[PDB]
């Protein structure tokens, strides 16, 4: 089934360029079975999952290797990530402006 | 006037010493490519080391230091538009890391200035009772004879 | 007619206006090479062709950099290895 | 004894060095077409980069 | 011997037929160095000023 | 070879005033930076005025040679 | 040149916010062509006063170089007030962004 | 791979000798990664930074009062006249009038 | 009165081109034999060849490590001696063996001779163009050395 | 403010002009 | 030659350039063995700075 | 209007509007 | 050659010997209306021409300004764009 | 043809050829030894040190 | 063996009545037709674009003060939208700078 699905997809490809088909075939063709699989969910976003019996071969704390689709662009997520990085860095000096072009505008240029 | 000059003698498009000839020469060099901007393959030849470019970058990034982003733009212009897999020599690598270090220090220590990072500003914060003393003499190192 | 102040323009003209035929010929040759490359691509190829690249040596027995293909001695169920 | 340092070198502008900034430069501001391009690509279903695939 | 004992790499001769590219190489050098940048914008303004002065003198 | 000769002459006559304005200016600037007293300054003012007149002379010479080198019969 | 004091007074009135309301009221039933023609006519009247009155009259500032010195002084005043101020700001900007002389630095050696 | 104690650039970082630390960060890293730019930092916005453009700012305007002037002024010849004596131009271009 | 009825602008173009070509033939006929053939055929032809070759083909500056590896050019005329830095124009299909034979004149080359570019040895069954693209991008200076080691 | 000649009407006009300008930019980049 | 047995830091300062060149050659060989290439873009409108300049072809 | 009677010399030089034709001719490189 | 495509001129020396050479008028006047102006003495210009000429008593600094601003805007923001860094 | 160019400035008023500012790391004084004490005279504006 | 060449083969043409100037004077009418037609086409297009826009603007902003208000509001809206896009790109750039600091 995996080979047939891959062959069918690659001639009428997806915007993913059939990546899930490729990895599915690669993991099926292993002798002892797939190490990495795609979790089946009622939740909207699917996740990549790792089998437990091969967890000692991979550098992971858990079996969940994250979502199988990239994040969606969001001002709020960007703000969150930037705040987290600032907190982790803890650098006194961020945002300090020693000289600003004198202007009625708050941010000259930008 | 320009039109009639074209049919007058010694007054064709850019030939002659008339103002019509001067104007046509200006239009000709404009129509040419020599004054166009350079391509991305050729930006790190002159433009990324230019005073206009540096001043504009500093101006439109008010409180920041764009040396590092300029280094990365050079890397881009050489890698992604000229085809060089190894754009940076050892000197350029050192310069990149120097600018990275300066960024780290500027964000770590508030108000750091020239002797430790290349930066000068006037409105500084001083304690209030500023003492002035002579430096100690340079340390006597042992030497033969 | 001429003058010493026009030596720049005289030299530039004398050396460059004879080159314009060659420049146009180069442009025409480039268009014809592009046309032939696109006709070949439409006809079909085993491995792809990069259009705006200087040289395309890739075939069944040759890499896209002129070397022999690795692991190309046998046959594969999914067909070509590329 | 490194933070909040004093001005160690002088600041100056040499005579007749150019500035390349007009009088409306403070009202000028930058812009990138990348956000608009991303929106348009997403809406028209154009070819995505492989960086969307983990 | 090894290739790194060689140093004289900058003696790159070129055919004498290519002397016809003298003016082309000169103009290309001055383009990459002067004309396609801010100094070239100044030079363009200088040419426009020549036109301006010629017109002024005619009038 | 005549083209090379002519361009050499033309560029020299074009840069002559630039030289008189720039490099002798740099020399005067050195002297200004070094001098402190009043007597030497009084005497140096006249050197500066001489440089003014010399610059105008070089400009006249360049004008003459440039109208000679950019004059065409036809 | 003439009426510099009147020009200073004009600038003072222009910067006064009460005069902004007065101009708002005066702009009722008015066209951009009319405004432009009025300003052009004012400038022409000034230059025509000069061209006429210089033939027979001499100001307190008359000198062996005539109005050339007044126009040079206007230029020098403009330069020192506007352009050198901009140069100061640009100097502080460059010194904060790169260091003093940062715009004239040589390219990174390869 | 021959002089390990003398080649420190090709050696592991001191965090690697320490035996203590979804996906985790790698345990082994070299100092030779310092010779790469995008080793640790990401390649985000790599090819899109030379695309942020800003226009020039020069205005080509200058009033032209000719009423002030009553004399002509000199003007340069920019190119040779090829509309006259075209056939002889290579043969007389080297001479000076 | 511009234009005539029944006649086409294309016919007028043909007329004009005929006039120009006839005038060119007349002016070439009534001209000096000493100058016209040169200026009309030999300088244009040489300029065309040079410009086409430069703008189309791709060339390499060749060097040799040792004087003992220099070729024998005593017999062939107009070049009695090898000089390093020679510009050499090649085709895209050229290999290192073909280049070596071209250098050594189809004669017995020395033993264990190899080509390098920026310190990087080329295989002999390699395309010079792609090898340069890989190892020395935009620095095609090749060096011929003896690999005994 | 919706229809009549007034300062709010002019402000609305300018806002609409800005949005139409950006619509034109969207079209330019799309094509 | 730099005596890294007794001055290793001083010698590494001299030799890391050749280490970097080896690091580059490694990738250049891997990409020639495993055929790795990229779609090059069309030629730029101002690839040549001047029309009379020669556009020397590079692999 | 026909191709022939358009490109006839009299109609082309007297009554026709050759502006679009010659503008297309000038901008040919852009279209190509 | 036949002689159909011969040179359409005669050398100045032969014209001078023929008594045919004219030296003057680097410029020309295409139309007879423009040629006979200085000889008419009563209508050098028609009335329509007179009122059309009355529109150009001065140069248009307004048009100069408008065209210069338009050309500067185009030349700066379409033809002379260059990249700038972002931090 | 792969090395970068230094910026060019030349006019009657100012130039960038009478001195060398150096690189970003290895900097140096543009003015020479005799006029370094009088640097204030080669400036339109001067903002002195804090001490 | 005598002269093989005529005089016009050597001597330069007339200085003031030369081949090119006579030629271009002959081609003046056709060039006038061409460029006048092109200029008229461009002018008619620009006028067809400019008339309805000026009408639509003066219909809704008949007075100078209203025109100035509309122009200023247009400027402000343009600047605000540009600021929105710039804020997004600035957030991305801020993240990259923070990752450089983390490195
Ligand atoms: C006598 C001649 C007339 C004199 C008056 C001339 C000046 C008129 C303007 C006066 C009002 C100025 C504003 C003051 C309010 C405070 C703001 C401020 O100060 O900042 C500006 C500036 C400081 O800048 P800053 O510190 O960075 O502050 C923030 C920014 O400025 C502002 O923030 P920003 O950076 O974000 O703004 C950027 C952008 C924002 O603005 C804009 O983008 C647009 C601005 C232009 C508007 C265009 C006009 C609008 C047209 C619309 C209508 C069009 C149609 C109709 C018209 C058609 C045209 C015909 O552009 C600007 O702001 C440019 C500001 C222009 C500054 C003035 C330039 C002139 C300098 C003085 C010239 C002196 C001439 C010689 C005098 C000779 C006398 C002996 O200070 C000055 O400009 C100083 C002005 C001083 C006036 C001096 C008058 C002479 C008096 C004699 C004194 C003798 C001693 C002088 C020494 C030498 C003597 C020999
Ligand atoms: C001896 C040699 C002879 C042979 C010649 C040989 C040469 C031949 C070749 C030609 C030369 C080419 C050389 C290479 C060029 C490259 C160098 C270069 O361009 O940049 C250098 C230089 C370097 O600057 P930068 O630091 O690198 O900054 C560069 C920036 O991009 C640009 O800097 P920026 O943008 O910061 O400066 C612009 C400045 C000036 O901007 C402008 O002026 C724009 C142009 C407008 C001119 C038309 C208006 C005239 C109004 C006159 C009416 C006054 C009242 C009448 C009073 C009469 C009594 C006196 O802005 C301001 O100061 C603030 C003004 C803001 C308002 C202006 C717009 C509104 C206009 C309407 C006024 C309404 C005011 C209402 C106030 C609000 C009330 C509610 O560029 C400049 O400085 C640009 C300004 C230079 C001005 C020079 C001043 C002298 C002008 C006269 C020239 C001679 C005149 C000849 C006779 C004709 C006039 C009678
Ligand atoms: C500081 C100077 C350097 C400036 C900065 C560096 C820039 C260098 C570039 C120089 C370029 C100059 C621009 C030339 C463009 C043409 C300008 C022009 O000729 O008309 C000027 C203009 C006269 O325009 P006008 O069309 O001829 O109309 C004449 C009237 O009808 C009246 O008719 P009138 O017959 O009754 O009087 C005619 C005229 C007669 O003017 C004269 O004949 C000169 C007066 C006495 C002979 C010796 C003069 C020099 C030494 C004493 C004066 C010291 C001030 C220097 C004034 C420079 C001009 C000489 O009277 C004046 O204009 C008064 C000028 C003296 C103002 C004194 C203010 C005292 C406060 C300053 C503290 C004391 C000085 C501190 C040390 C500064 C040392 C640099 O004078 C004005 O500034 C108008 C004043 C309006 C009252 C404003 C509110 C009071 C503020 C007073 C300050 C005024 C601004 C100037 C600042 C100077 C004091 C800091
Ligand atoms: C960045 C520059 C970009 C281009 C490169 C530059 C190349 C040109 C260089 C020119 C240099 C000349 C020097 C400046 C001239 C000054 C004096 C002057 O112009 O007298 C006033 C004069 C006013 O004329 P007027 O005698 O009062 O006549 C008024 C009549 O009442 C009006 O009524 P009308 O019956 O005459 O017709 C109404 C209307 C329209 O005409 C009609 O009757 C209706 C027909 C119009 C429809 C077609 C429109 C035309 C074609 C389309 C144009 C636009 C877009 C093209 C798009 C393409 C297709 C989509 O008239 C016009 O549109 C005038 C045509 C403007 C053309 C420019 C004048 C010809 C000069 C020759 C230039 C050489 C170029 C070569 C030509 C190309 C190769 C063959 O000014 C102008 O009109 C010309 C504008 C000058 C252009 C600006 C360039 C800047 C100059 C910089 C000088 C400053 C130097 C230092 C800079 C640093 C400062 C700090
Ligand atoms: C494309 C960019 C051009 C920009 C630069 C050029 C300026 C722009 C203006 C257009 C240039 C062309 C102006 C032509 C003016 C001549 C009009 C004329 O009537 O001439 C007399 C000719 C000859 O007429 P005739 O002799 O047969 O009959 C009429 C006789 N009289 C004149 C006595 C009444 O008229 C024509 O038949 C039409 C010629 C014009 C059309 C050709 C345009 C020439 C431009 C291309 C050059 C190359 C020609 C070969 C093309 C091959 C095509 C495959
Ligand atoms: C932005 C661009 C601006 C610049 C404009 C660019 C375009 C225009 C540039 C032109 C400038 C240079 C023009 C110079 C032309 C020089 C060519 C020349 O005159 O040749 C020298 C010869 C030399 O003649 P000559 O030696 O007897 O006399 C020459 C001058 N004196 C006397 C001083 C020595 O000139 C000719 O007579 C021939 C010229 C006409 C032929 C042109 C070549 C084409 C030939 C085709 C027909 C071939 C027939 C073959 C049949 C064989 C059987 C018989
Ligand atoms: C208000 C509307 C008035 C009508 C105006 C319409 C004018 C349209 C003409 C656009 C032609 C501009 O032509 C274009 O200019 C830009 C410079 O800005 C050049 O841009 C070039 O350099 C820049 C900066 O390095 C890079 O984006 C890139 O390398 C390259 O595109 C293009 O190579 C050129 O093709
Ligand atoms: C008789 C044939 C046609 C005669 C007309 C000749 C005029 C051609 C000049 C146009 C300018 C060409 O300049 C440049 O050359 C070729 C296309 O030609 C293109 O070059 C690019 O695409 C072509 C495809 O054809 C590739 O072969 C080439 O490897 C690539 O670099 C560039 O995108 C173009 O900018
Ligand atoms: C509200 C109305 C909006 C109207 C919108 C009008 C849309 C106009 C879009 C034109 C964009 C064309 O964009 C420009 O075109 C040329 C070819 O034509 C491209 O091609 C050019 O540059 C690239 C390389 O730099 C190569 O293809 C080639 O060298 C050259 O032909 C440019 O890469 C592209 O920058």
């Amino acid at each position: 089934d995996e080979g047939i699905n891959l062959m069918k997809c690659t001639k009428n490809p997806d915007p993913s360029f059939c990546a899930k088909e490729f990895v599915a075939m690669r993991e099926c063709n292993r002798p002892q079975g797939p190490h990495l699989v795609l979790s089946s969910s009622p939740s909207s976003p699917p996740h990549y999952e790792l089998r437990p019996e091969v967890k000692h071969l991979y550098n992971v704390d858990s079996t969940d290797l994250g979502s199988a689709v990239a994040p969606v662009r969001s001002k709020e997520q960007l703000d969150r990530v930037a705040d987290s990085l600032k907190a982790d860095l803890n650098l006194p000096g961020y945002g300090h402006i020693p000289y600003k072009w004198e202007s009625l505008r708050p941010n000259p240029g930008a | 006037q320009f039109w009639e000059a074209q049919f007058a003698n010694r007054s064709f498009f850019f030939f002659g010493n008339a103002w019509t000839s001067a104007a046509a020469f200006a239009f000709f060099i404009w129509w040419s490519r020599v004054f166009d901007p350079p391509p991305k393959e050729r930006l790190d030849r002159y433009w990324l080391n230019s005073p206009k470019f540096r001043i504009l970058s500093a101006f439109h990034n008010p409180g920041k230091r764009p040396g590092l982003k300029i280094s990365l733009m050079t890397y881009e212009a050489r890698y992604c538009y000229r085809g060089l897999d190894h754009p940076f020599t050892l000197n350029e690598m050192k310069d990149f890391l120097f600018k990275l270090r300066e960024q780290y220090l500027v964000n770590k220590y508030e108000g750091i200035q020239f002797p430790f990072v290349f930066r000068q500003f006037n409105r500084v914060s001083t304690p209030g009772t500023l003492e002035v003393h002579t430096s100690p003499a340079l340390q006597q190192q042992p030497h033969f004879h | 007619s001429t003058s010493p102040g026009l030596a720049f323009a005289n030299l530039t003209l004398l050396l460059d206006v004879p080159q314009l035929p060659a420049i146009w010929a180069v442009n025409a040759w480039r268009e014809l090479n592009g046309l032939f490359t696109e006709m070949k691509t439409l006809a079909g190829t085993s491995d792809l062709l990069y259009p705006s690249n200087r040289y395309n040596p890739q075939n069944e027995k040759t890499n896209r950099m002129g070397r022999p293909r690795k692991y190309n001695h046998g046959e594969w169920m999914f067909g070509n290895s590329y | 004894s490194m933070d909040h340092g004093m001005q160690y070198s002088s600041i100056y502008w040499e005579t007749s060095h150019r500035t390349y900034l007009p009088f409306w430069a403070s009202l000028t501001q930058k812009f990138s077409w990348k956000i608009m391009d991303d929106q348009i690509r997403s809406f028209l279903r154009l070819p995505k980069p492989v960086t969307t695939e983990p | 011997a090894s290739p790194m004992l060689f140093t004289d790499y900058d003696n790159t001769a070129s055919p004498k037929s290519e002397l016809i590219f003298m003016a082309g190489n000169a103009l290309g050098y001055c383009t990459e160095r002067f004309f396609e940048n801010e100094y070239g914008q100044s030079i363009f303004m200088f040419a426009l000023g020549l036109a301006y002065l010629a017109m002024l003198g005619h009038e | 070879r005549f083209y090379f000769m002519y361009m050499a002459r033309t560029t020299f006559q074009a840069v002559r005033p630039l030289l008189a304005f720039s490099v002798f200016g740099e020399v005067m600037k050195l002297v200004l930076a070094t001098m402190s007293s009043g007597l030497f300054s009084f005497l140096f003012s006249f050197v500066l005025a001489f440089e003014v007149f010399y610059f105008f002379l070089q400009c006249y010479i360049s004008y003459t040679f440039l109208t000679m080198f950019f004059t065409v019969l036809f | 040149g003439f009426h510099f004091q009147q020009y200073i007074a004009m600038a003072g009135r222009a910067i006064n916010p009460v005069q902004w309301t007065r101009a708002w009221r005066r702009m009722e039933g008015k066209s951009a062509t009319e405004v432009y023609r009025d300003a052009l006519a004012w400038t022409n009247n000034q230059f025509a006063q000069i061209s006429r009155a210089s033939q027979y009259r001499a100001w307190w500032w008359q000198n062996p170089l005539g109005m050339g010195l007044v126009l040079y002084g206007t230029y020098k005043a403009w330069h020192m007030i506007y352009m050198v101020r901009k140069q100061k700001k640009t100097a502080q900007l460059v010194a904060a962004a790169y260091g003093q002389g940062g715009q004239w630095l040589n390219p990174v050696p390869r | 791979p021959f002089m390990w104690r003398q080649r420190a650039y090709c050696a592991p970082v001191p965090s690697a000798f320490a035996s203590q630390q979804g996906v985790r960060k790698p345990l082994l890293r070299s100092n030779s990664e310092s010779l790469s730019v995008f080793s640790q930092i990401p390649d985000g916005l790599l090819g899109h930074t030379t695309s942020v453009t800003m226009g020039n700012s020069d205005i080509f305007f200058l009033p032209k009062p000719s009423n002030l002037l009553k004399i002509a002024l000199p003007a340069f010849v920019f190119m040779p006249n090829l509309t006259i004596f075209t056939r002889a131009f290579p043969f007389y271009a080297h001479t000076s009038a | 009165p511009l234009g005539v009825k029944g006649r086409s602008v294309f016919a007028g173009m043909r007329s004009f081109i005929g006039q120009r070509l006839g005038r060119l033939y007349d002016s070439f006929y009534y001209s000096q034999s000493s100058t016209k053939y040169v200026m009309v055929f030999l300088f244009p032809a040489g300029i065309f060849y040079t410009r086409f070759r430069a703008d189309t083909k791709l060339g390499y500056h060749v060097f040799i490590n040792e004087e003992k590896l220099y070729p024998d050019y005593s017999q062939n005329y107009f070049d009695t001696k090898w000089t390093n830095g020679r510009k050499v124009y090649l085709d895209d299909e050229t290999t290192v063996e073909q280049l070596k034979a071209q250098i050594y004149g189809g004669k017995a080359a020395p033993e264990n001779v190899k080509v390098a570019c920026r310190g990087r040895v080329f295989e002999d069954a390699d395309n010079v163009a792609m090898a340069v693209r890989a190892f020395c991008k935009r620095d095609p200076r090749l060096l011929l050395f003896q690999d005994n080691l | 403010a919706i229809k009549g000649p007034s300062v709010p009407h002019s402000i609305l006009f300018g806002v609409g002009a800005g949005c139409c300008a950006y619509a034109g930019y969207y079209l330019y980049r799309a094509m | 030659s730099a005596q890294a047995r007794i001055d290793p830091q001083g010698a590494a300062t001299k030799c890391v350039k050749w280490f970097n060149e080896w690091r580059q050659c490694a990738w250049d060989q891997e990409k020639m063995v495993k055929g790795y290439n990229y779609i090059e873009d069309r030629r730029a409108r101002k690839h040549k700075p001047y029309i009379g300049a020669p556009d020397l072809q590079y692999s | 209007v026909s191709f022939s009677q358009f490109f006839d010399s009299e109609y082309f030089w007297t009554k026709a509007n050759v502006g679009p034709f010659f503008l297309f001719l000038f901008t040919s490189p852009f279209w190509y | 050659p036949s002689g159909a495509y011969r040179l359409p001129a005669v050398d100045y020396k032969r014209q001078l010997s023929r008594g045919t050479l004219v030296e003057g008028a680097d410029f020309y006047l295409p139309t007879a209306q423009e040629q006979q102006r200085l000889a008419r003495h009563f209508e050098p210009y028609s009335e329509q021409e007179q009122e059309e000429r009355r529109k150009f008593r001065f140069q248009s600094i307004s048009v100069y300004l408008a065209v210069a601003l338009g050309a500067s805007f185009v030349h700066d923001y379409f033809y002379q764009r260059r990249p700038v860094a972002w931090c | 043809h792969e090395q970068p160019y230094r910026a060019f400035s030349l006019g009657f008023t100012a130039n960038n050829l009478s001195g060398n500012w150096g690189d970003y790391i290895d900097r140096q004084d543009n003015k020479n030894a005799l006029m370094r004490p009088a640097r204030m005279m080669f400036t339109d504006v001067f903002i002195p040190t804090t001490k | 063996f005598g002269p093989t060449l005529p005089d016009h083969a050597y001597y330069g043409e007339h200085a003031t009545y030369n081949y090119f100037v006579l030629f271009i004077r002959g081609m003046r009418p056709y060039l006038e037709k061409i460029f006048g037609d092109c200029a008229s086409t461009i002018k008619n297009a620009a006028v067809a674009v400019y008339r309805p826009v000026n009408a639509f603007v003066v219909k809704h902003n008949p007075d100078l003060r209203l025109q100035f208000v509309a122009f200023a509001s247009f400027i402000a809206t343009h600047m605000a939208i540009t600021k929105e896009f710039n804020d997004m790109y600035q957030r991305l750039v801020d993240i990259t700078s923070l990752l450089e600091l983390q490195a």
